[PDB]
């Protein structure tokens, strides 16, 4: 089907004979020449160790919350660690996190019984998932949890339990029987990383290095995790100082601001159009003519 | 005053549905000939104009 | 339109997710966009 | 006292450029032609409710209006947001403040930040744990009431403070007039012109 | 003629007869 | 018609279930009822 | 028992019990990202 335009016609028609006519066989598209990658020129390594390697976590009724911002996040350091009994992610894939880039990350941190790990998931029903700590049903993030019987057992009455992301401080407040003899009855530490995917300037981004920037040529691109393909160009689009992307009626990006120097780049899809094959019948000749629809002959 | 024709269109339904994603294009093949019979109907409309 | 997917942009699903869940999200976009074309082509056949 | 907010308090709803287009969006906006409460910098700065969000504006010639306070109880039992123009920079804090009953600018902090002829317009909203500030300045000649033309407010600041707010209070320089209007969830149709600027709207 | 007056795979094809042929 | 939901009565789903599962059961009713209107409106365009 | 295959393969090995979490179609971690993983369209049974 890629031998010649008549063969693409035969395949389009699902036929070995072709009658006289003009047949729309395919869309011609210029493929990307090279792949651009573009992230903020920032180098601070993110403080995930200050959350994960902390001496004591909080109680689940009174859970900690650390904002992570303005830093480079090598999530491989967490994801490759043998320490974690579960690492389940929602709205993102763990493999994609180093390819990806967020406005902020919120690291929630607390201690639970090993039975209760199941309740730290999107929209769940249960005593943790209402009276203590709940994830949104549309949560985008990772839940990272492990047994801590070697650290948090003694039992250790200093760990206690009673809307999405809600704190609330007779009262049903009670303490865990965490003893080293306890497996579901052990203490477990959990960190929940929540990812903020607003269209504001990204500040927590993977270690994936930026390339040089290319213009007036068809490229694949990635700006702050916004992947695409097109002829990047300079533009007269008067972005106001707060604006970061531009959009068209299809709700697709048609301009971006470069995160390393704040110029406004137009995005246009690479040269493309319908291909129509003009043929006499194959009973007459195997010769064909090709119409590249709406393109100028200089583009072909 | 009488209408005689209307704007001839073609919609490349693989580009409309999947936007040059190959990951989506491979899923769209599992719907079979829905895309070729959409192009066949629009081409019949266009030749009729 | 999302048609029930996590985003209406196909490059969001492909840059955020990976095949076991990405194909579940993309099939919602395929279903709604294919229904959107079948609606358009039907109404253009009636208008023709 | 009151005045009518003809067309005031429209703002850029998201950080996305759009041009030559009519866009329909749902957000906390000040309703068109809504009566907005009016105050004078003589005999004052009460503790207002914040409701779902606040449009605030000052008709000015003097820069006597210089800050705002926000929170629930404003009494060190919880955090309170404080915003002050120190005559060189905007300074912002979220400490457990113990203010006066009658606070003024004299002529446990989890976060900190730094960066008539005049009308200054502001929109403050507190959504999903973010405190978002939009503003615009314009020349004026109408002294008594808000101008009946059009102009859209643009985001100055966005702070991930996580604080609950139900009350607020402006701050005056002591040893001008200002207006307050609460935002409502409204669908708006916004006219983005060729220069990507909101130039008209329909509530 | 004076009184009468989409990268996404949508396209408009020209008519066979131009206005000058009509 | 159920369209594969637990009930065709939309208030059964909302009175018995809660959002994580209720929205799955409701989207089956929305899918089938929206297809039921697209079928009716297409045949009325043809009949018109 | 009602069924046939052309061939069957019994892959067999030992792991730490914590790594049973990695033995599923498209599951991930330092066993699956290196030295044993199941493809996303695996047909079979995992017995441990």
């Amino acid at each position: 089907c890629a031998l010649d335009p008549l063969s693409e016609t035969k395949c389009t028609l699902k036929s070995f004979t072709v009658e006289k006519g003009i047949y729309q066989t395919s869309n011609f598209r210029v493929q990307p020449t090279e792949s651009i990658v573009r992230f903020p020129n920032i180098t601070n390594l993110c403080p995930f160790g200050e959350v994960f390697n902390a001496t004591r976590f909080a109680s689940v009724y009174a859970w900690n919350r650390k904002r992570i911002s303005n830093c480079v996040a090598d999530y491989s350091v967490l994801y490759n660690s043998a320490s974690f009994s579960t690492f389940k992610c929602y709205g993102v894939c763990p493999t994609k996190l180093n390819d990806l880039c967020f406005t902020n990350v919120y690291a929630d941190s607390f201690v639970i019984r090993g039975d209760e790990v199941r309740q730290i998931a999107p929209g769940q029903t249960g005593k943790i998932a209402d009276y203590n700590y709940k994830l949104p049903d549309d949560f985008t993030g990772c839940v990272i949890a492990w047994n801590s019987n070697n650290l948090d057992s003694k039992g250790n009455y200093n760990y206690l339990y009673r809307k999405p992301f809600e704190r609330d401080i007779y009262f049903p407040l009670q303490s865990y029987g965490f003893q080293p003899t306890n497996v579901g009855y052990q203490p477990y530490r959990v960190v929940v990383l929540s990812f903020e995917l607003l269209h504001a300037p990204a500040t927590v981004c993977g270690p994936k290095k930026s390339t040089n920037l290319v213009k007036n040529k068809c490229v694949n691109f990635n700006f702050n995790g916004l992947t695409g393909t097109g002829v990047l160009t300079e533009s007269n689009k008067k972005f106001l100082p707060f604006q970061q992307f531009g959009r068209d009626i299809a709700d697709t990006t048609d301009a971006v601001r470069d995160p390393q120097t704040l110029e406004i780049l137009d995005i246009t899809p690479c040269s493309f159009g319908g291909v129509s094959v003009i043929t006499p019948g194959t009973n007459t000749s195997n010769q064909v003519a090709v119409l590249y629809q709406d393109v100028n002959c200089t583009e072909v | 005053i009488l209408p005689v024709s209307m704007t001839k269109t073609s919609v490349d339904c693989t580009m409309y549905i999947c936007g040059d994603s190959t990951e989506c294009s491979n899923l769209l093949l599992q719907y079979g000939s829905f895309c070729t019979q959409l192009n066949r109907a629009l081409t019949g409309i266009a030749v009729e104009q | 339109s999302n048609f029930g997917a996590i985003s209406s942009v196909l490059n969001d699903i492909l840059s955020r997710l990976c095949p076991p869940e990405a194909e579940v999200q993309i099939d919602r976009l395929i279903t709604g966009r294919l229904q959107s074309l079948q609606t358009y082509v039907t109404q253009q056949l009636i208008r023709a | 006292a009151y005045t009518n907010s003809f067309t005031r308090g429209v703002y850029y709803p998201d950080k996305v450029f759009r041009s030559s287009v009519l866009h329909s969006t749902q957000d906390l906006f000040l309703p068109f032609f809504s009566n907005v409460t009016w105050f004078h910098a003589i005999h004052d700065n009460p503790v207002l409710p914040f409701n779902d969000g606040v449009y605030f504006a000052s008709t000015e010639k003097s820069n006597i209006i210089r800050g705002w306070i926000f929170g629930t109880t404003l009494d060190s039992k919880t955090q309170s947001l404080l915003i002050v123009n120190n005559a060189t920079n905007v300074v912002i804090k979220v400490c457990e403040f113990q203010f006066c009953n009658d606070p003024f600018l004299g002529v446990n902090c989890t976060f900190e930040y730094v960066s008539f002829k005049n009308l200054r317009e502001f929109v403050f909203k507190n959504i999903d744990g973010y405190f978002k500030i939009y503003s615009k300045h314009t020349p004026i000649n109408l002294v008594r009431d808000l101008p009946q033309g059009f102009s859209a407010l643009e985001p100055l600041v966005d702070l991930p403070i996580g604080i609950n707010i139900t009350r607020f209070q402006t701050l005056l320089a002591l040893h001008a007039a200002y207006y307050v209007g609460y935002l409502q969830p409204r669908t708006f149709l916004l006219k983005y012109n060729e220069n990507g600027t909101i130039t008209d709207a329909v509530d | 003629f004076n009184k009468v007056t989409k990268f996404n795979g949508l396209t408009v094809l020209p008519p066979l007869l131009t206005d000058e042929m009509i």
